[PDB]
RNA sequence: AGGUCGGGUCGAACGGCCUCUAGUGCAGAUCUUGGUGGUAGUAGCAAAUAUUCAAAUGAGAACUUUGAAGACUGAAGUGGG
């Protein structure tokens, strides 16, 4: 399928850039169903979409 | 319809044909004069081996500057190449004309092409930009691809003319003679 | 027809890699693990593990390890029927040095 | 100079002779318009560090999507307006 709109979508709605977001493999017919920010939103609560970590950037050695 | 000039029986052949296919002409050539009289299981798998590299398609007159190879010693050639667009469409047009022929009803194991030949279609064409704000154009050469499998025949006839003979009275007399001298 | 064997190897990808461009080593390590592969297991279908890939691409392009063990699972082909009826599988093998071992048939239980 | 017949293709008008008339005969003009070649499957498609593996879709995937990995721009950014 095509989920550009879906991770652009799960960007925009969880409020972190498109990098940061996890659209798993195996749930992608559920993922091209989502076509909406409420779906989308579901999806982020049942953990389907994840939000990743930061990559740190750590001051230990600068401290 | 009216494809180019064969010699063979309608009955006992079958065709197939591709017009306006974007594929190079220079190409398609050589790879229909590489099979151009074979047997059909047999070109079918030498274009799979084309395909996957072992053997090669002679270039024979669009050839120049172009590299040489081993596989063309199987040709008694020095200049080969590995037409991939080309073979492929060869090759669906030779499955088209095989399921003709079985439509037909024919024995599909004589089968070898007897005719087959490329010619040019109208160009398709692009332009290039070049130094100094130049224009130029960028046409790709098209192909009509047409093909004809026929059953392989037996012996074709015998019984030549009856070759009538002109002999003067002097031939005769001659003829006459040697009858006589001999038993 | 028989040989669904799986083993593992360690192949030395430093005398592979010797003098290859720096921004092409570890491709050509994947293209030689396959080459590999198909030499060992006389098998042109050769799948390599994501992992595999991992452990090759750990330290960037040119940091690619000299000796790597792997494991390889000749295994009897499926979907749609293909090509061929067999393909190659390339597993790593976590070691803590790949220096020392000789090749191993590993049974499959 | 040209004319005539036969064969093939084609489908709707055309010729001989006596005269009249002219926008009346091409190989050229770096001629005009249009088309087509050899060159030639040739020159080439080489700036901007870099891509790889698996799965999915699909007739078909070096290039599409997802995941993983490796990188880059490096806030006088390849970011946001
Ligand atoms: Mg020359
Ligand atoms: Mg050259
Ligand atoms: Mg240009
Ligand atoms: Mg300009
Ligand atoms: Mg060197
Ligand atoms: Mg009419
Ligand atoms: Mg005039
Ligand atoms: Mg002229
Ligand atoms: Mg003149
Ligand atoms: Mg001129
Ligand atoms: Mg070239
Ligand atoms: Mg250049």
């Amino acid at each position: 399928a095509n989920l550009r709109t879906q991770k652009r979508l799960a960007a925009s709605v969880v409020g972190v850039g498109k990098r940061k977001v996890w659209l798993d493999p195996n749930e992608t017919s559920e993922i091209a169903q989502a076509n909406s920010r409420n779906a989308i939103r579901k999806l982020v609560k049942n953990g389907t979409i994840v939000k990743k970590a930061v990559t740190v950037h750590s001051k230990s050695r600068t401290r | 319809a009216r494809y180019g000039a064969t010699s063979t029986n309608p009955a006992k052949s079958a065709s197939a044909r591709g017009s306006y296919l974007r594929v190079s002409f220079k190409n398609t050539r050589e790879t229909a004069q590489a099979i151009n009289g074979w047997e059909l299981t047999k070109a079918q798998k030498y274009l799979e081996q084309v395909l996957d590299h072992q053997r090669a398609i002679p270039f024979r007159r669009f050839n120049s500057s172009i590299g040489r190879t081993a596989q063309g010693k199987e040709f008694g050639v020095t200049k080969a190449r590995w037409p991939a667009k080309s073979v492929k469409f060869v090759q669906g047009l030779l499955q088209n004309a095989a399921a003709n022929a079985e439509a037909k009803g024919l024995d599909a194991t004589k089968l070898y092409v007897s005719h087959i030949q490329v010619n040019q279609a109208p160009k398709q064409r692009r332009r290039t930009y070049r130094a100094h704000g130049r224009i130029n154009k960028y046409e790709s050469s098209p192909s009509h691809i047409e093909l004809v499998v026929t059953e392989k025949e037996e012996a074709v006839a015998k019984a030549a003319e009856k070759k009538v003979v002109r002999l003067t009275s002097r031939q005769r007399g001659r003829i006459a003679a040697q009858k006589r001298i001999a038993a | 027809l028989k040989d669904v064997v799986t083993r593992e190897y360690t192949i030395n990808l430093h005398k592979r890699l010797h003098g290859v461009s720096f921004k092409k080593r570890a491709p050509r390590a994947v293209k030689e693990i396959k080459k590999f592969a198909k030499l060992h297991m006389g098998t042109d279908d050769v799948r390599l593990a994501p992992e595999l890939n991992q452990a090759i691409w750990k330290r960037g392009v040119k940091g690619v390890e000299y000796r790597l063990r792997l494991r390889i699972s000749r295994k009897r082909n499926e979907e749609e029927d293909a090509k061929n009826p067999l393909f190659s599988y390339v597993e790593p093998v976590l070691v803590a040095s790949a220096k020392g071992l000789q090749t191993v048939v590993v049974e499959e239980d």
